[PDB]
RNA sequence: GGGCAAGAACAGGUCAGUGAUGCCCUUAGAUGGUAUGGGCUGCACGCGCACUACAGUGGUCACAGCAGAAACAAAUAGAAGUAAAUGUGAUCGAGAGGGAAUGAGCACUGUAAUGUGCACAGGAACGAGGAAUUGCUAGUAAUCGUUAUCUCAUUAAGAAG
RNA sequence: GCGAUAAAUUUAAAGGAAAUUGACGGAAGAACACCACAAGGAGUGGAGUGUGCGGCUUAAUUUGACUCAACGCGGGACAGCUUACCAUACCCGAUGGCCGUGUGAGCGUAGUACGCGAUAGGUCAGAGAGUGGUGCAUGGCCGUUAACGACGAGUGGGGUG
């Protein structure tokens, strides 16, 4: 997918910090909150959707990504956070 | 595209004194950090992070 | 004066509007993207729809003057913009009507002229149209301009007002 | 010419009978309408140009649509983009199994010894993508019948239907 290891962990932490992501299709521009190329962010999240970790809904020109509960844990193992840590959407 | 030859375990970059102290055998780049070493072939000395080739006057 | 507008139909049109879609096909030497160019605008020829005409109920010069309403740096020949038919006086006198093909120029838009504007030359057919054929009953037809409407970097002889 | 009267062969029904609903009539009777006419008015068809269509040419001149209801139509006024077509060049690949890998998978290079490192290796399954095909596999939306007077439900009546 052609992302650096730094860029990969930047997406992992964002997607855990906030339980959602929003990406614009057919764009060579940079994602406002990450400073990563839009097509590359789409391609990264694509894998998480295929793995069944993330829902995808496509509306007009935007892809809305939602992290499932049964995948918060997988991303918590992957990102090696403490067992007490949860997203802003989870009390 | 072409095939990539491989040189196994890279240890040739260094030399070891009788005291066990180690020093680089190839010379080192001034502008890419001293941790980047410089190749040799004929009139050419060359570098990695910059692809710059020096041409010797010999 | 518009707008909304039965039931039933049609193997009527669109997979080239669609993260609407079944099935077949291709898929790193791609039928996927991108970039630089060329074409879509080629020319013996037959057709459909529009635009200027064939003059005197005209052409040319100047002067006025009126819309739907309200937006307009500057510019010394000239190089987008707030009507035009029209009203008065002059002029021209029966191809001084008409502006097609073309020359060396002078500018503008643009990443790039091949596109557009301007000045000078040049001056083709056409002298009211065979067989046929299309709308239109009143502020209608026909005439005359105009779009802070749509296309639009620049381009209307197109639509929609 | 008449009277009287066979076979071989062929075939699933027969312009067989009466009635019913439609479609049609160079049948009758009512209505209606300048996409009909009468009474009129302006044109189109002829000329030059703008634009679309066929034919032929080309490396490519990408393509749909054909009586009304194809042909300034696809919001189709194409220098790039649009753009599907032609010439050259460059770039890429969900996941899962197996195997192989930091003693270095693969990548960059003035390509061989230097720089970067799991990211992007091979093979089987399986995804996804495509202005690629089929509107005679569809949905949606349009146009046309038609802007026409018709249109079905419940209860009663008649007929074997
Ligand atoms: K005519
Ligand atoms: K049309
Ligand atoms: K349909
Ligand atoms: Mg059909
Ligand atoms: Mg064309
Ligand atoms: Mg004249
Ligand atoms: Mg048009
Ligand atoms: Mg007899
Ligand atoms: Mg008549
Ligand atoms: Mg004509
Ligand atoms: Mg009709
Ligand atoms: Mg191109
Ligand atoms: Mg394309
Ligand atoms: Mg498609
Ligand atoms: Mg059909
Ligand atoms: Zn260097």
């Amino acid at each position: 997918m052609q992302l650096s290891r730094e860029d990969q962990v930047a997406i992992r932490k964002y997607l855990f910090r906030e339980s959602i992501c929003l990406v614009k299709d057919k764009d060579n521009g940079n994602h406002p909150e990450l400073n990563i190329n839009n097509k590359q962010v789409m391609k990264f999240l694509r894998s998480y959707v295929s793995r069944g970790l993330v829902e995808k809904v496509f509306v007009w020109q935007h892809a809305y990504f939602l992290l499932k509960s049964e995948g918060v844990d997988v991303l918590r193992e992957e990102l090696y956070l403490d067992e007490t840590e949860v997203p802003l959407t989870y009390m | 595209k072409p095939k990539q030859d491989i040189k196994q375990i890279i240890l040739t970059q260094f030399s070891v004194n009788k005291d066990g102290e180690c020093k680089p055998l190839r010379n080192s780049c001034s502008t890419c950090g001293p941790s980047v070493f410089l190749g040799r072939s004929g009139n050419k000395e060359y570098c990695g992070r910059c692809y710059t080739v020096a041409i010797l006057n010999k």
